[PDB]
C-alpha cells in the first residue's frame, strides 16, 4: 500500500523487494507516462522507473 | 619497523602500541549506539546511508 | 652501556585507519508527519482532530 508507505515512511520492505527482484504490486493512485514507442518497450524502460 | 630504544622507553612504547583505545567501527556498532527505544519507535525512521 | 642487541626492537602497528567521533552523523534520521505520530500503544498521540 503506497499510502501506508508514505504515511509511515518505512521503506525497508519495498527496498528489500526492489533489490531482490521480488515480484510485487505497488497499490495506490499514481500518475503514469503513456509511451507509444515500440523501441522503448523493447528497451524495457518501464522496468527502470 | 626496526627501532632503537632503551628498555624503559621500549616498555612505554610497547605498552602504547599494545593497548590502543581504538576499536573497529561498523554499521552494526552505530546502529546499536542509537538508544533502543528510539530504534523501536515508529515515529522515527533511521537509515544507514 | 649501550647494547645494540638489547636496544633493537621491531615495533608493530597498523598501516592506516580512520578514527571517527560522531557515530550518529552516520545515521540518516527522519520523522513521520506529526499528524500521524503515535504513542506506545500505536494510537495517535493527539486524537481530537
Amino acid at each position: 500500500n503506497l499510502e501506508e508507505l508514505m504515511r509511515t515512511g518505512d521503506y525497508a520492505q519495498i527496498t528489500n523487494m526492489l533489490l531482490n527482484n521480488q515480484p510485487v504490486a505497488l497499490v495506490g493512485a499514481l500518475p503514469f507516462i503513456t509511451d507509444s514507442s515500440v523501441i522503448s518497450l523493447v528497451a524495457k524502460l518501464d522496468a527502470t522507473v | 619497523y626496526p627501532s632503537i630504544l632503551h628498555p624503559i622507553d621500549h616498555a612505554f612504547n610497547e605498552y602504547f602500541l599494545q593497548h590502543q583505545l581504538v576499536e573497529p567501527l561498523n554499521n552494526d556498532i552505530i546502529f546499536n549506539y542509537i538508544p533502543e527505544r528510539i530504534r523501536n519507535d515508529v515515529n522515527y525512521i533511521l537509515n544507514m546511508d | 652501556q649501550f647494547d645494540f642487541r638489547a636496544s633493537m626492537h621491531m615495533l608493530t602497528s597498523n598501516l592506516t585507519f580512520t578514527v571517527y567521533s560522531d557515530l550518529l552523523a552516520f545515521v540518516s534520521a527522519d520523522t513521520v508527519e506529526p499528524i500521524n505520530a503515535v504513542a506506545f500503544d500505536n494510537m495517535r498521540i493527539m486524537n481530537e482532530l
